[PDB]
RNA sequence: ACGGAAGGGCACCACCAGGAGUGGAGCCUGCGGCUUAAUUUGACUCAACACGGGGAAACUCACCAGGUCCAGACACAAUAAGGAUUGACAGAUUGAGAGCUCUUUCUUGAUUUUGUGGGUGGUGGUGCAUGGCCGUUCUUAGUUGGUGGAGUGAUUUGUCUGCUUAAUUGCGAUAACGAACGAGACCUUAACCUACUAAAUAGUGGUGCUAGCAUUUGCUGGUUAUCCACUUCUUAGAGGGACUAUCGGUUUCAAGCCGAUGGAAGUUUGAGGCAAUAACAGGUCUGUGAUGCCCUUAGACGUUCUGGGCCGCACGCGCGCUACACUGACGGAGCCAGCGAGUCUAACCUUGGCCGAGAGGUCUUGGUAAUCUUGUGAAACUCCGUCGUGCUGGGGAUAGAGCAUUGUAAUUAUUGCUCUUCAACGAGGAAUUCCUAGUAAGCGCAAGUCAUCAGCUUGCGUUGAUUACGUCCCUGCCCUUUGUACACACC
């Protein structure tokens, strides 16, 4: 035991929180008519009206689902 | 589906582990054994205690909380395991009840000699043929060393030290390190009523009845 | 320590019926005795009970027996939501 | 773990500080503690000592909750785990000729298992979606109603409700009904000459294996009379036997029922495995005597392969009576023992005049 | 009715009075056995070093536990098959009662 | 306490008379040194060095190069459901389908996160701060009160001149008397029992059934449901038996010792287990959820994952294993133990059949065991051959090629098998170890470790000598006297 050098890099790099941003939950906004929701969900009921599901870039990605939703609408 | 050699052997073993957590928990209740019987249909466990009553707890609160104890860790059938206690007689003839009652005093704060004569005259006034405590370690100094107290007398070799003597050993944690306790308790051999009843030199021999010489023959007649 | 709500609340419910528990120390077993949650999950539950007096623990051969106490039973019968005297594990 | 407060005497209740002096009830107010450990409270009022055992009877329900029962709160909580009224339950079961015969219990009826007896009319037979086989009886549960939902047709094509299907194996014909093809019984099994015919060239595309198209494999045969193009790819017709299909090299006729592919088949002894043809009518033999106790028991049998000795093997493991050892007709016929006893009688100045026995002589 | 009592203890005297009260309620019963077939007594030993650590002379330990087996077989009706299994519990001595 | 002081008595960890050796060779293994990213570490005369049960591929593991995670209780304060926080497909990145981190957004919802206090873990330090255990002084006979006696006192006597014993074991003597511990007794084991109780999990005889050879009748076998009888052999329980018995010598003629006879047994019958007082600054914090203090505690010295290392080779030491050949190697035959171990929610010990030169494979089987493996059909040994004084058919190191098994993984070869390669070594210098009868030595076997791996250890039996039956010369030990300027005590 003399000392720790630490030759690989600086590397204290802890990850995010998982980002706090504003307010969520972005259906629509309708002038006196019915909102509709964009993000439509997984076709696994499992994961049934309340997930948005992701579109990232070429594919879909869910939470609820789990982690697998990959399609391309 | 075990065979003898290894069912021996696991229940020695849980004999064993079953003394050990029964002396890790009801130290403070002077806790001086076990002893385990198996029964078709029922095993049942007979603490050997001091203090029956905080063995037990209202209801049996405690007797139940230990059953289920050793139940959920033995994976033991509901009602397969009963505990009783049991009041253990001649208290000052037990070296676990004396180890641990000098382990209390020396935390409560008596001090060593205090305590250690405490502990002898009471197991030589209940009838003991012996016993001697050592105490070892950080007495008042840095420099450990050990302390001998004794009374009466007390053999060490052959096949009467596993007849007559009982010995325990206990650790008293203190502030500045760690005490070693050993008492040794030789009992009456006279007084055992299982097993020998003398240790193997000693000798009596009867005193012959003294009968009056008849210095004359004579005959009886039915 | 972090562990789901629901798994928290079945720890404390088995600790509430039976009045013990006994967990070996063995992490990452991933599934206790009579507890669906994982071992670590009983083990760190019931040392957070244990701090704050609500529970007993004694080692004896890489076991942890646990036995609540009256402030415990107290505290996990207003935890669950149970009235007062309703079934501890302290039956005649 | 606490001192007592100053001055607080209570009254025995506790409900009350500063109990008023009562020579009648000494510290105490006299009214109820009703501690509630029965949800109700102590029925007693406040004293020195625990309370007493309640006295308010709960009604428990038992498992079909037809009825009720009247149990004390002290006992009812332990008796509650045990109600039944054992009244029969006695729901339509699913097959509906039938009532869930179970007691009253906790949880469903569950499934009919009331035995089905064929009753005795042709019609009332149990059978086989071919209807080959016709059955007395079987679990209703058991019964499996054809996946086809169609009743067992014969040439006939009567249909008559098939709950199973029998093992045996028969051959179909192809539609030109003149070569045929070996199969399965089956749910409606189809009358010969309505399958399809494999070497008509409109009828099948593709080989008699199967796999390829016929087309791609091979240009495709003039006529149905012509033999449609074998092909390397095993056929994998099935055999008469149905054991196994076929691994032959594909052949526009049906495969020999005869195989060359032999089968292990172990002897009487089982000491030995004789590998034969399917469709090979005996039963192995190995030159090995049978070595097996007779009906008296003084003797062993010396025949080699014996019948009687793979019953034998299964007697003598099966746990036998001293009276089942001392029984002839559990012993097999063959092992009897037809010897004269020629054994001492009783006096011993005289032989046995009955045949060997187990046993002491008369 | 062929029973088989199997005792299988460590402690020789608990096990030689099991087997004495047995057999002599079995005559009384004026019953025809074997009788108590004494197996050989199996010692398992552990051989170990005696110090904790690894210094000093090289001091050798064997400890061994002592198991002793008998049995006896019975040919007697099935109540006193009950009343035997239901009599004769020794604290350390292992009865196992095995019929046919 | 020591003495190159005296007297007496002892010990194959002393010698004598010898045996086997070791030291020389090759290799195995541990230690130092060197080397290294690291080659983790403890221990260094007996009383460190095949020791830490330490036979390390991962794990173990403590070391090195790197990557995660928190398993940071609890309390207080802050953030905070307009959200505290958790997780993640794909790609980039990474040895790595570790989102570890980043891009992109989804997901979770009071458990957490941040700060202060306070914990927890640590094979991190300290064995010179400790407990417990062990080793050693020290395998020898030694140690201590009470009351009396001596001395101003430390202390002494008791606890001793002789003789005796393995023994402060005894006979005795006697300012001591009576006791206690140690020794002995004891307990376990090995030897005897044709005496008791028994046994289809041990055997034997006879009768059934049956095979072969013979011929009145015999001999050698097979088969337990074929039954009967017995307990010599075998296994236990309970006992018996040895006490140095008897006789003869010798001794104040006591304790004892020597010889012969009888006896299963006559060195306390053999071998152990247990084993005092006082101690060592012996070893061990790396056995312990045994521990005080110190250190560390979130890019942790916690823990886990990947890959290395503990094995690295100029050298020097300590345990050992194979040998230098004919008192042998090789090849066929012959053909005999004892101690043991073994599978349940698992996969252990494995018979038998088949395949394969082999190692091994495969299909089954018995066994939770006095039943089955297993008569553990072991090896040395015997008997017939082949070789033939040639480093040779002695020896089998070091290499090459291939086939298998264990295992996630065998590369620095895990082991096993086959063919080929065929090195030192020609009996070992100074030195130095162990040993007195079923012992030394030879020879293998089981168990421990153990998935695999013995050249190690703990036991067991098989074959079985020579030479003492002493002494105090060397090395030590006990007791007494004596000298001392020593007292951490002759280092
Ligand atoms: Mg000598
Ligand atoms: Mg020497
Ligand atoms: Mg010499
Ligand atoms: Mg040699
Ligand atoms: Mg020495
Ligand atoms: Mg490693
Ligand atoms: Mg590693
Ligand atoms: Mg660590
Ligand atoms: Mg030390
Ligand atoms: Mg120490
Ligand atoms: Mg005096
Ligand atoms: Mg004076
Ligand atoms: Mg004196
Ligand atoms: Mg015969
Ligand atoms: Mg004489
Ligand atoms: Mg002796
Ligand atoms: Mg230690
Ligand atoms: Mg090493
Ligand atoms: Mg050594
Ligand atoms: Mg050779
Ligand atoms: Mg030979
Ligand atoms: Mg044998
Ligand atoms: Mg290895
Ligand atoms: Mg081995
Ligand atoms: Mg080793
Ligand atoms: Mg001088
Ligand atoms: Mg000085
Ligand atoms: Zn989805
Ligand atoms: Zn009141
Ligand atoms: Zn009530
Ligand atoms: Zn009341
Ligand atoms: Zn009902
Ligand atoms: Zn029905
Ligand atoms: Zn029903
Ligand atoms: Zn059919
Ligand atoms: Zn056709
Ligand atoms: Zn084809
Ligand atoms: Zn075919
Ligand atoms: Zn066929
Ligand atoms: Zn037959
Ligand atoms: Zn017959
Ligand atoms: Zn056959
Ligand atoms: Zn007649
Ligand atoms: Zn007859």
């Amino acid at each position: 035991r003399k000392k720790k050098v630490y030759t690989t890099p600086k590397k204290i790099k802890h990850k995010h929180k998982k980002v706090k941003l504003a307010v969520l939950s972005y259906y629509k906004v309708d002038a006196e008519g019915k909102v509709t929701k964009l993000r439509r969900e997984c076709s696994n009921p499992t994961c049934g009206a309340g997930v948005f599901l992701a579109n990232h870039k070429d594919r879909l990605y869910c939470g609820k689902c789990h982690s697998v939703y990959k399609v391309n609408a | 589906l075990i065979s003898k050699k290894r069912k021996l052997v696991a229940d020695g073993v849980f004999y064993a582990e079953l003394n050990e957590f029964f002396t890790r928990e009801l130290a403070e209740e002077g806790y001086s054994g076990v002893e385990v019987r198996v029964t078709p249909t029922k095993t049942e466990v007979i603490i050997r205690a001091t203090r029956t009553q905080d063995v037990l707890g209202e209801n049996g609160r405690r007797i139940n909380e230990l059953t289920l104890l050793v139940q959920k860790r033995f994976k033991y059938a509901p009602g397969t395991i009963v505990l009783y206690a049991e009041r253990v007689q001649d208290r000052g003839l037990s070296a676990v009840a004396q180890a641990e009652s000098m382990k209390f005093k020396l935390l409560n704060g008596l001090a060593i000699r205090r305590a250690a004569y405490g502990v002898v005259r009471y197991v030589m006034e209940s009838g003991a043929k012996g016993c001697e405590v050592v105490v070892s370690g950080k007495l008042r100094a840095a420099r450990a060393k050990a302390m001998k107290f004794a009374d009466g007398f007390l053999i060490h070799s052959g096949q009467p030290v596993n007849d007559f003597i009982d010995t325990a050993t206990r650790h008293v944690l203190m502030r500045q390190g760690v005490l070693g306790i050993k008492v040794k308790i030789m009992r009456d051999p006279a007084k055992s009523r299982t097993g020998p009843k003398a240790l193997p030199d000693a000798v009596t021999i009867i005193e012959p009845k003294e009968e009056e010489p008849i210095l004359a023959p004579s005959v009886k007649d039915y | 320590m972090l562990m789901p709500k629901e798994d928290r609340n079945k720890i404390h419910q088995y600790l509430f019926q039976e009045g013990v528990v006994v967990a070996k120390k063995d992490f990452n077993q991933a599934k206790h005795e009579e507890i669906d949650t994982k071992n670590l999950y009983v083990i760190k539950a019931l040392q957070s009970l244990t701090s704050k007096g609500y529970v007993k623990t004694q080692f004896s051969w890489q076991y942890y027996y646990y036995t609540l106490t009256e402030e415990g039973v107290e505290y996990l019968r207003e935890y669950l939501n149970l009235p007062e005297h309703i079934v501890p594990g302290t039956y005649i | 773990k606490r001192v007592p407060v100053k001055n607080r005497p209570t009254c025995w209740c506790g409900k009350v500080v500063n109990p008023d002096p009562n020579p009648l009830d000494p510290n105490s107010c006299g009214q109820t503690c009703n501690a509630s450990t029965c949800m109700h409270g102590c029925s007693k009022i406040c004293h020195l000592g625990p309370h007493p055992e309640c006295t308010r009877m709960v009604e428990i329900m038992c498992h079909c909750g037809k009825h009720s029962k009247s149990i004390f709160c002290y006992q009812s909580k332990v008796m509650k785990k045990n109600f039944n009224c054992q009244e029969v339950c006695g729901l339509p079961l699913s097959c509906s000729i039938h009532t869930c015969k179970k007691k009253c219990h906790p949880g469903l009826c569950g499934p009919c298992p009331e035995m089905i007896i064929s009753k005795d009319s042709p019609k009332k037979q149990i059978k086989c979606y071919c209807g080959n086989h016709t059955r007395a009886n079987i679990k209703c549960s058991e019964t499996k109603f054809p996946k086809s939902g169609k009743s067992s047709k014969d040439e006939n094509g009567n249909r008559w409700i098939g709950v199973f299907a029998c093992a045996d194996n028969r051959v179909v014909d192809y539609s030109c009904r003149k070569h045929s093809f070996i199969e399965s019984c089956i749910s409606p099994p189809t009358i010969n000459g309505e399958k399809a015919c494999p070497f008509l060239p409109s009828s099948l595309k593709t080989c008699p294996c199967g796999r390829t198209a016929l087309e791609e494999l091979t240009k495709p045969r003039k006529h149905c009379d012509d033999p449609i193009p074998t092909c390397d790819s095993r056929c994998g017709k099935p055999l008469k036997c149905g054991k196994h299909s076929c691994p032959f090299t594909c052949h526009d006729k049906a495969c020999m029922e005869p195989c060359l592919q032999i089968d292990s088949v172990k002897c009487a002894c089982e000491q030995s495995t004789f590998s034969v043809p399917c469709g090979f009518q005996g039963r192995p033999r190995c030159n090995i005597k049978c070595e097996s106790l007779m009906s008296c028991r003084r003797h062993r049998c010396t025949d080699r392969c014996c019948s009687g000795r793979p019953s034998a093997i299964r007697r003598k493991k099966n746990l036998f009576r001293t009276q089942d050892l001392l029984d002839e007709s559990l012993v097999e016929a063959k092992h009897i023992c037809l010897k004269p006893c020629n054994l001492t009688l009783s006096c011993g100045i005289h032989k046995c005049q009955r045949k060997c026995h187990p046993g002491k002589c008369p | 009715i062929k029973i088989r009592i199997t005792l299988t203890s460590t402690k020789v005297k608990q096990l030689e009075n099991v087997s004495s009260n047995i057999v002599k309620n079995a005559e009384q019963h004026n019953l025809v056995k074997k009788g108590p077939v004494r197996l050989p007594t199996k010692v398992l030993k552990i051989s170990t070093r005696k110090t904790p650590n690894g210094e000093g002379s090289k001091t050798w330990e064997t400890y061994e536990m002592r198991i002793h087996k008998r049995y006896i077989d019975l040919e007697a009706p099935v109540q006193i098959v009950k009343r035997i299994t239901q009599i004769t519990i020794e604290p350390g001595v292992d009865v196992e009662v095995v019929v046919a």
